[PDB]
Formats: C-alpha cells, structure tokens, sequence
C-alpha cells in the first residue's frame, strides 16, 4: 500500500 | 474553546448542521514542528511535503506511523504524507546491493514526480559510485536556485559538471557489464 | 596483444576466437588505459550488444553507431546520446517530443 | 572547421606512420589522449 502510493 | 473537547463540540455542531466551511475555518485557526505534524490548504500541504523531503534529504514515531501506537494508526486511517512515507522506506532500505538499487530507483521516481531534491539525489548517486538504472540517470539528466547552490556547498563540505561526470562513470560501468 | 603490437590477420583470427571473457579483458584494458590495435578492435566489433561494445571501446564512433541503429529503444538511445554529448541535443529532444 | 581540424589530425597521423613531431602536435580529446 505504501509502495503503491509512492509509485503513484 | 480551550480544551480538545470544546473543539470536538464545535465540530460536532458543524457536522450536525453541515457547516464544512465553518469547520474548515475553525481548523484553519487551529493550524495557526509538532503542530505542523499534527495538521498533516493545498499550498500549505505542498509546503509541508517540501519540508518533509528536505528533512529526508538531510537524514521518529510519526514517521513510523506514516510508513498508543495502535490508536495513532487508527486515527491516520495525503500525497505529501505518502511521499514522506516513501522517503522513510528508502532511508530504511539504505540503512539495511539489490535493496540499495531499489531505493535508488524509488528516489529517481520521486524526483521525476516532483531542484533541491534532484541535487540530494545526485549526491546520493555519487556516494554510491542496469538498463533501468541507466534509463533513470538519463531521465534525470534530461530534467536537469540559491538555496540549491547552498545545499550543494554544504554537501561538498561545478555541481552540474560533477553530475555529468557521475553520469559518464555510470554509463562506463553499464558498458563494462 | 600489447606484445605483438610493440601478422595482423592472425590477430584478427585470434580475436575472432576470443569473441564474454574477451569482452571483460578488453574492458579491463580500457580501464587500465584510463593505433593498429584500436582499428582492428573497432572493425571486429562492427563485424544492444554491438552498440554497447562499440561505445565501450571508442571510450564519436559510439554516437554514429547508435544513430545508425536508430535509423523504449528510441528513448534510451536519444538519452544515451544526450548524456555522452554533455545542435545534436536540440535535434534529439525535438525528435523525442515529436 | 572541426571537420577540417579532424582531417588535419588524420593527415598528421598518416605522416608520422621526435621534438619536431611533439612541436607539430602542440572524441577529439579522446583521440589526443590515446595519442599521448
């Protein structure tokens, strides 16, 4: 979740 | 209002009557380092983001929560926040070869999304000194004031040239591989 | 190599046999450095992988080879060219934007 | 002009194939480095 929000 | 309860009462009345513009104003009054952390309108959020990025480049409980404690996690449950969380994860990875590469990639991605940040990234790359990495370096070169220069000077304790040199070195390394 | 330099076709055949270990050795020699031999090498390399080897050795030849091959891949090439050069840059940028 | 300079360099290299030579000498940068 935290790494999906960083990629966005 | 003085207590927390007082404020919550106010808010409860703004809810009960649907006064979002009022609540927004009250809160605005409340917002006016720990206080800033508690607060985390668009411009302000952006500024907070920038500050967080600067702190990360320079580099506790709040940071962990972003990435008594359970209650805080529940309360937390935005873009600025996500970015700070990513920066924290990157630093953690750094503290912990492939991991380092993943962190560097994350950093390049963040830079692309966003001058000072770019400089910090370049500094990190120089300190570290395949195809994906090269592509990232290239994008950075393509992307490439006083505060930035000062930061560069602090780090050294010309910048563009050093960056170009580092890029050349990376390219050479990729060619050797 | 350095010994004989200080029978050219013979060396061409030897390097022909050489062509990964050979590439690594060449990279090592280039790193250490940082005529006839150079020309022979360039010719053998000219005989992704190809472009890379060519570039590594020449370190203009690189740029020429890349441009010829180009005449994701596009972006990577343009980028590599711009970094190496740092008129050409402007043209590359315009092409990538078009 | 750069092309002409490169041509002159190539011609000099062909002619070479000591002090006078050094006097005459005094990507292009890479070539010069390889020469030295």
């Amino acid at each position: 979740d935290w790494v999906e929000q960083l990629i966005l | 209002f003085v207590t927390n309860d007082d404020i919550e009462w106010m808010l409860s009345i703004c809810v009960e009557w649907r006064l979002p513009e009022i609540a927004k104003e009250i809160y605005t009054t409340l917002g006016n380092i720990e206080s800033i952390a508690n607060f985390s309108l668009v411009k302000s959020y952006s500024w907070l983001l920038f500050e967080a990025s600067c702190m990360e480049g320079q580099k506790v409980l709040n940071a962990i929560v972003s990435k008594d404690d359970v209650i805080i996690p529940q309360d937390i449950l935005v873009t600025n926040s996500m970015r700070q969380t990513l920066a924290p994860y990157a630093v953690l990875s750094q503290f912990y070869d492939r991991e380092d590469w993943g962190q560097a990639l994350r950093l390049l991605l963040l830079l692309i999304e966003f001058h000072y940040l770019v400089l910090l990234v370049a500094k990190f790359l120089y300190p570290i000194f395949e195809d994906s990495v090269a592509t990232v370096i290239e994008v950075i070169e393509t992307k490439w004031s006083n505060l930035y220069e000062t930061i560069i000077e602090a780090d050294k304790s010309a910048t563009l040239l050093k960056n170009l040199r580092k890029k050349l070195n990376f390219k050479l390394c990729q060619a050797f591989m | 190599r350095l010994g004989h330099e200080c029978r050219t076709n013979f060396l061409q055949l030897l390097l022909q046999e050489d062509i990964d270990f050979f590439s690594t050795l060449l990279r090592l020699c280039n790193a250490h450095s940082d005529k006839i031999v150079d020309s022979i090498l360039s010719q053998n390399l000219r005989s992704c992988f190809k472009k890379l080897y060519c570039f590594r050795m020449l370190n203009a030849a690189a740029e020429v080879l890349y441009q010829y091959i180009l005449m994701i891949r596009k972006r990577k090439c343009y980028l590599m060219v711009i970094n190496v050069l740092s008129v050409t840059l402007t043209d590359l940028r315009d092409e990538l934007r078009g | 002009c750069c092309n002409v300079m490169s041509q002159e360099i190539v011609s000099k290299i062909l002619e070479k194939n000591k002090a006078k030579l050094l006097e005459l000498p005094l990507q292009d940068l890479m070539k010069c480095t390889y020469k030295i």
